[PDB]
């Protein structure tokens, strides 16, 4: 649900369009992400991991 | 996560892509107000196969019918 659980009731929304939304509240535009989502997937689990 | 008009990807500026189940739509984040995706509400940006979820629709531009 991203952020928005926080501000009242849930509202689910695909995770893959939440980073979307979250690039785009660092000044990266969503572009990055979509096009490259293959790639920060591997970088975010590996980070976890 | 986007829309594919003439083989090139399309991007929502401020908002999402939604459909009620026939038609798509573009909203703002937290306030349901559906407006026709035309070229000045999306950027372009990829090759309509980089991405996943693309779904094909028509972007149409207020500068062709005029
Ligand atoms: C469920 C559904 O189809 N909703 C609307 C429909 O009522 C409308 O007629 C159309 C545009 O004409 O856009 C869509
Ligand atoms: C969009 O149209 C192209 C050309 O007809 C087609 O190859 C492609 O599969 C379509 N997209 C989807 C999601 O079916």
């Amino acid at each position: 649900s991203g952020w928005t659980f926080g501000a009242g009731p849930a509202l689910q929304i695909p995770f893959p369009m939440q980073m979307a939304y979250r690039f785009n509240g660092i000044g990266v535009t969503q572009n990055v992400l979509y096009e490259n989502q293959k790639l920060i997937a591997n970088q975010f689990n590996s980070a976890i991991g | 996560p986007a829309i594919c008009h003439d083989g090139k990807a399309h991007f929502p500026r401020e908002g999402v892509f939604v459909s009620n189940g026939t038609h798509w739509f573009v909203t703002q984040r937290n306030f349901y107000e559906p407006q026709i995706i035309t070229t000045d509400n999306t950027f372009v940006s990829g090759n309509c196969d980089v991405v996943i979820g693309i779904v094909n629709n028509t972007v149409y531009d207020p500068l062709q019918p005029e």
